[PDB]
């Protein structure tokens, strides 16, 4: 169906205090081999004491050997991803929203995560995520389909014209 | 240890703002609001440098609405 | 009477249309091999017969090969610059039944298969309303491989997201281990 | 002038006489009843053995498809 939707729930075992501060110290680490740069490009503080922050970061592009073939356009370009973080300690919660800003053509993946203290354990921190994978390429295949029938509809009319015409040319030599 | 940045000029530079911000973040932001931010005198220098490096790489950011 | 309609069938488009020619059936069957050229055929370039034979039952089985001009709309040369170079080659097979006074035709393109495929099955039969007229029934299907890939690109995009999320969590637990001492 | 070109640019020559043969055939005595004799076969085999050359040298993918939609239905 049009845009795919993902819902995931996880918890990692550490104080809400201790992860929010780890959130800015994760890079590098062995598993994030694919992340290349990371930058904090805006960061304000509200009147309700919340840390609004926008972090851009470039990631290597890794596609399956059929995709480069169909999209040579975007193989030697990496992915720029933006992350929007609001941090709330008064409530002990943090919500992030993340998504690519190039390769928009062929796909946009985008994630609203929420980080809060685990419900049944208070020394831990639950994490909710909802995903939306989409691709403008559906609209395209519609366009190619709509254009292709319209051409066919005119080209059927031409056949009748050309058919009626040459039928007339045969009657009485 | 060093992560790098979009502007290679300001890689080590971030590493200074970074270590500042965590100490600030961890010591007196979760514990309670306490006083204001000391890293602003470094952060101002960092942001200008970064903005320059993105226009060099033509990175989109049409001031996009926060949270999309 | 003359009319047509089309509606999306599954993820492809179905077209159904009915037309009648104001001539006898024999003339149209005989005129079906002559229609090219004509003033409205400016798009076809060649026409050949690559296979033909007479069956036991006295039907004529023919296969003719046209090659027609591919003019796409200008937004679509941008997206598929590989396709603009090549003319479309079309095969339509046909059988003719003299005894039952009917002929059926199946036509579809055999290049640009990756971009789009149009297929048309028309049947030419003697009219029941008049009896000096030929009734033509024609149904068609326009499909595209792009719908499938749009799903592949989505499936892969989701996959890589899931792997990337384990790597964040299994890289998160690790930094937590280095600050906890561990 | 008036008749239709072909894929084998040579065979256009070879094509257009077989075409006019076949029509004279088709209409006179196939569509009308049974004649049971085909005077056009003789010429057909040279004509199309000339395009059978042509379709390979321009690599058009006719072989591998079957009559009607049994080969490629959608
Ligand atoms: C990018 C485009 C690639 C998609 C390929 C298009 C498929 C069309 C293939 C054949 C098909 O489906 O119906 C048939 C046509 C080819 O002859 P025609 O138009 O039917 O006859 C003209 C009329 N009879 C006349 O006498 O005048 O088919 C076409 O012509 C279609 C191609 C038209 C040009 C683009």
């Amino acid at each position: 169906q049009m845009v795919k939707y993902f819902l995931g729930q996880s918890v990692l075992r550490s104080s809400w205090d201790q992860v929010f501060a780890a959130f800015w110290q994760r890079y590098p680490n062995p598993y994030s081999k694919h992340v290349l740069t990371e930058d904090i490009v805006h960061r304000e503080v509200t009147p309700d004491q919340k840390l609004l922050s926008r972090r851009l970061l470039t990631v290597t592009n890794r596609m399956p050997r059929w995709a480069e073939r169909l999209f040579p356009a975007n193989v030697a370009h990496s992915v720029y991803v933006l992350e929007d973080s609001i941090v709330d300690p008064q409530n002990q919660t943090m919500t992030t929203f993340t998504w690519n800003i190039n390769h928009a053509r062929l796909m946009v993946v985008e994630e609203r995560s929420v980080y809060s203290v685990n419900s049944d354990n208070s020394g831990w921190t639950e994490i909710r995520r909802e995903a939306w994978v989409s691709s403008s390429l559906f609209g395209v295949s519609r366009a190619v389909q709509e254009f292709g029938l319209a051409r066919f509809k005119s080209n059927v009319t031409k056949t009748m014209k050309g058919f009626e015409y040459i039928l007339a040319k045969l009657q009485g030599e | 240890d060093k992560m790098n940045s979009v502007g290679e000029a300001c890689t080590d530079m971030k590493r200074e703002y970074d270590q500042c911000f965590n100490r600030w973040f961890a010591e007196k932001f979760l514990k309670g609001d306490s006083s204001g931010d000391p890293c602003t005198d470094l952060f101002k220098r960092y942001q200008q440098c970064v903005q320059k490096a993105i226009k060099e790489k033509e990175i989109p950011i049409e001031g996009l609405e926060f949270m999309g």
